[PDB]
């Protein structure tokens, strides 16, 4: 919770609409399960920025499971670096 | 040591970090720890948060605020306040043979199916967290009532205030 | 054996005591007044059927938004990757909505959307096409 | 005591007193009639072997076994018809059938391999069964039943069951269709697969260790549930759902109840798991809203 | 009268009526004042009837 108020206290800085938070993972029993992990993840966690003072409009959440890899060494678990969220937006003005 | 969020619901076990940093007397250690695991630290600790203790004949009543417990209008339960909570079950540890009644109570702003859903949901989160420490499902009872039985008056704002609660009570046989 | 009772919290301002009290008054008077005209005229129709949902429109958001009701949908369906369509003419009085949510579905956010905006528009969404459509009211 | 060499399976009719238990031992198979007619017992078997077929009858129990030692016989045919019927016990791996079949109470106790079939309306309230034999009872309507199971059997039953309590402890597999029960106490504690579909006023559950609980199509209204070290559970809470996830394992739900709670303790996870897709899927309340 | 149903399995479905009746019913089978079953859903708790109709869950 540190590094989210961290976070946050990075995202109080600028002036923006909406931010986009999406969770992905790595693969472990089905394509269901992970789905459900990465909406869960994604939700607790654009829950907290929301609860501290980001100035947003809308914050969208998905969770997308472990269908977009940006590396091919799929060795680790949660160790390995595919695993991740990623929050997005554009500046405004 | 001790975990924050509830130590994985294991028993911590206290004494010796008391009896280490006195190690680190024996006597001095199991003193201190002799006065601390008592029952009336305990229930001076709940005075010092803000959690209400009665005792009358052999029924034991807790009051416990939703306002400092719980987040606002939700059945959320409230983090931050997490030494309370085990400060609860410490001091319920020690009956382990009675049934215990968990009754949630709101104000009387709103219409009155939100008052008695948000009571009754209220109520099972306290009793969720209850069971979830140990205690056994045929010991606990949970029930909500709305605006029911007050225990102050709502035109006022301090006694509205005062209106919102928790009960705990349980027996001794 | 220090007395005390439980409640204990920030201090008040007698201004926040007016206005709540001015709100709680008119808060039963929307109760009372609304369990008269559901009394009075029961409703038969959902708009479940006039906007089903689909999958990626189970992504969710939280919104604060104060404006009129155009660009809001535009951003809902460019999240939700549908094309956006709009009928009829936009009218001088522009049509204002005002959300304030916390976590749900956008499905649930496009039907609350559909009814503030009462009889003034209406939200359409054709999933085999993939379309969100907004349509506007003949009146003026 | 002789051998069964040299000798064939012939026909054989003999007559027998009242009886209301049956126990069979020894390699064979069996069947089971239910008739108006006499007592009657039907022996295919070597008639070197009918003898040592034994067929006595102590206080109303019939005993169709083995006589004077076993040192060696392979085929025993056994056809039975009575009246009532209200003990059965089988050891020896074999095969029993049998159908139409009608009670108030019996008791089964089936061990080592009994690959048995039935086919009738059996009110049991009690049931056994000791180690590696398939199961297959088609029509149970009893009030009340308690079952515990030690060994690896592989048991399913059809009907309708008030069942009150469960507990397992071995690489056993059960599956019941249709439960109208009150109050489930389930303990899993080895390897355990259990199926169960139907309503259930309250709900307790508790996994150990490698336990599996399908309890999908099991529609609960109060639902309490307990998992430790890499358990599975299927839940499907309809007014009032309490989880505790502690280490490494999964509570997975499948329907939205009114009120939800749920903890997790080291590793554990509680998941949703539904469709997406349903047409008609309906969205957390005020009440329902947790956040794991 | 109107019919919800109880427990859904695949293959078999548990029905209760308006009047407290219950009744089991197959793939295919006699239902009256619904008609012909042609389909029984299991991830889904719908079954549908041949004059159109679709009966679901309580609520």
């Amino acid at each position: 919770y540190s590094l989210l108020n961290e976070i946050a206290a990075f995202l109080k800085q600028f002036r923006k609409i909406a931010i986009t938070v999406t969770s992905y993972s790595s693969k472990y029993v089905s394509v269901k399960r992970e789905r459900a992990l990465t909406l869960a993840r994604s939700r607790v966690v654009s829950e907290y920025l929301w609860s501290q003072g980001v100035d947003s409009r809308i914050i969208f959440t998905q969770g997308l499971g472990s269908d977009k890899p940006i590396t091919s060494y799929t060795l680790g678990g949660d160790r390995s670096p595919n695993a991740r969220v990623e929050i997005t937006f554009r500046r405004a003005v | 040591c001790f975990h924050p969020p509830y130590n994985n619901f294991q028993p911590d076990r206290r004494a010796v970090k008391r009896v280490g940093v006195d190690t680190g007397g024996g006597t001095v250690g199991l003193v201190a720890s002799i006065y601390r695991d008592s029952k009336r630290k305990i229930i001076r600790d709940l005075q010092k948060q803000d959690i209400q203790y009665v005792e009358y004949g052999d029924t034991r009543t807790l009051i416990i605020p939703t306002d400092k417990y719980f987040m606002f209008s939700s059945p959320r339960l409230n983090e931050i306040c997490y030494p309370g909570l085990n400060n609860v079950i410490r001091l319920l540890n020690f009956y382990p043979q009675s049934t215990i009644y968990v009754a949630g109570f709101t104000d009387n702003v709103g219409s009155r199916s939100h008052k008695r859903k948000l009571s009754q949901a209220q109520a099972e989160t306290m009793m969720t967290f209850l069971w979830a420490n140990g205690i056994a499902a045929k010991r606990l009872k949970a029930e909500g009532y709305g605006d029911k039985n007050a225990i102050s008056d709502n035109a006022i704002i301090h006694g509205s205030a005062q209106n919102r609660r928790i009960e705990i009570q349980w027996f001794t046989s | 054996m220090k007395f005390k009772k439980p409640p204990i919290n920030n201090p008040s301002d007698d201004a926040t005591i007016k206005l709540a009290e001015a709100a709680v008054s008119v808060s039963d008077s929307m109760l009372e007044m609304a369990k008269v005209e559901k009394v009075i005229t029961p409703p038969s129709k959902d708009n479940t059927l006039t906007i089903p949902n689909a999958y990626n429109l189970q992504a969710r958001a939280s919104v604060d938004w104060s404006g009129p009701i155009e660009e809001l949908t535009a951003r809902i369906a460019k999240a939700a990757h549908f094309r956006f369509r709009v009928l009829g003419k936009s009218p001088s009085v522009p049509v204002l909505i005002s959300i304030s949510t916390k976590d749900e579905s956008l499905a649930e956010i496009l039907r609350d959307i559909d009814y503030q905006a009462g009889k003034k528009a209406s939200i359409h969404v054709y999933p085999n096409s993939q379309v969100v459509e907004l349509r506007y009211a003949k009146i003026y | 005591e002789v051998k069964k060499q040299g000798t064939s399976s012939t026909r054989q009719f003999r007559q027998v007193s009242s009886f209301n238990q049956i126990v069979v031992q020894g390699r064979l198979n069996v069947n089971l009639h239910t008739g108006y007619n006499k007592p009657e017992v039907m022996l295919r078997g070597d008639p070197r072997d009918l003898v040592q077929v034994r067929t006595i009858v102590k206080q109303n129990t019939l005993y169709v076994s083995l006589g004077q030692g076993y040192p060696d016989y392979g085929a025993v045919t056994v056809d039975i018809k009575t009246k009532f019927l209200n003990r059965f016990r089988y050891e020896g791996a074999g095969v029993v059938t049998g159908n139409n079949l009608r009670t108030s109470y019996l008791d089964l106790y089936l061990a080592n391999e009994g690959t048995t079939r039935l086919a009738g309306n059996i009110g049991l309230q009690k049931l056994e069964a000791v180690g590696n034999g398939v199961t297959q009872i088609n029509g149970v309507s009893s009030r009340n039943l308690q079952i515990v199971l030690k060994g690896d059997p592989k048991v399913l039953i059809s009907g309708f069951v008030n069942l009150r309590q469960l507990d397992m402890y071995g690489k056993g597999t059960l599956s019941l269709y249709w439960i109208k029960s009150d109050t489930l106490t389930i303990r899993a504690k080895k390897a355990a697969k259990i199926q169960l579909a139907g309503i259930v006023n309250r709900l307790d559950v508790e996994l150990w260790d490698f336990a599996q609980f399908k309890g999908k199509y099991l529609r609960a209204q109060r639902s309490f549930v307990k998992t430790h070290d890499k358990s599975v559970a299927e839940i499907s809470a309809v007014n009032h759902q309490s989880s505790l996830a502690t280490d490494a394992s999964d509570i997975y739900y499948y329907n939205l109840s009114k009120t939800r709670a749920d903890f997790m303790a080291f590793n554990g996870s509680v998941l949703d798991m539904r469709e997406w897709g349903q047409s008609d899927l309906k969205d957390f309340d005020r009440y329902n809203k947790q956040f794991p | 009268i109107i019919y919800y149903i109880q427990a859904v399995i695949p293959g078999r479905a548990w029905l209760i009526g308006s009047n407290g009746s219950t009744l089991t019913v197959r793939e295919g089978s006699k239902i009256p004042g619904y008609g012909m079953v042609k389909l029984i859903d299991s991830l889904q708790g719908r079954i549908l009837t041949s004059s159109g109709q679709v009966i679901k869950f309580s609520q």
